[PDB]
């Protein structure tokens, strides 16, 4: 089953872009101290969400 | 003044439903096609076959004639 794993890695290369346009990093973002979620998103992102949703 | 990010006025919905649409064409319906081009096949092939017969026979008559 070639395919649907490269349809599928496309969809989540749009969400490792969210996650670079949250933090900065591709997959092993921190993000989260015990505390709360440090340095909050960016003017912009939640309608990108709603796009992707 | 504040910038957080919230939702613009909130935001519009997303669907989670399974959209298959089962098409389809009534199967019984294309056993009817599948029969229909098989016995056109047959017609045409018999038809086919009984006239290069035919010319089959003008090429024995081709080695009777010749022979002697």
């Amino acid at each position: 089953a070639m395919t649907p794993f490269f349809w599928m890695f496309e969809e989540r290369e749009k969400m490792f872009e969210f996650y670079e346009r949250v933090s900065g990093a591709r997959m092993h973002a921190a993000y989260v101290r015990p505390g709360g979620v440090h340095q909050d998103l960016p003017l912009g992102l939640m309608d990108d969400i709603y796009e992707f949703s | 003044v504040k910038q957080d990010m919230p939702p613009v006025g909130g935001y519009g919905p997303i669907d989670y439903k399974r959209n298959l649409p089962r098409r389809g064409l009534s199967g019984y319906s294309m056993f009817a096609v599948g029969i229909g081009a098989l016995l056109f096949g047959y017609w045409s092939m018999m038809r086919w076959n009984r006239e290069r017969r035919r010319l089959q026979i003008e090429d024995f008559e081709a080695r009777i004639a010749l022979m002697p």
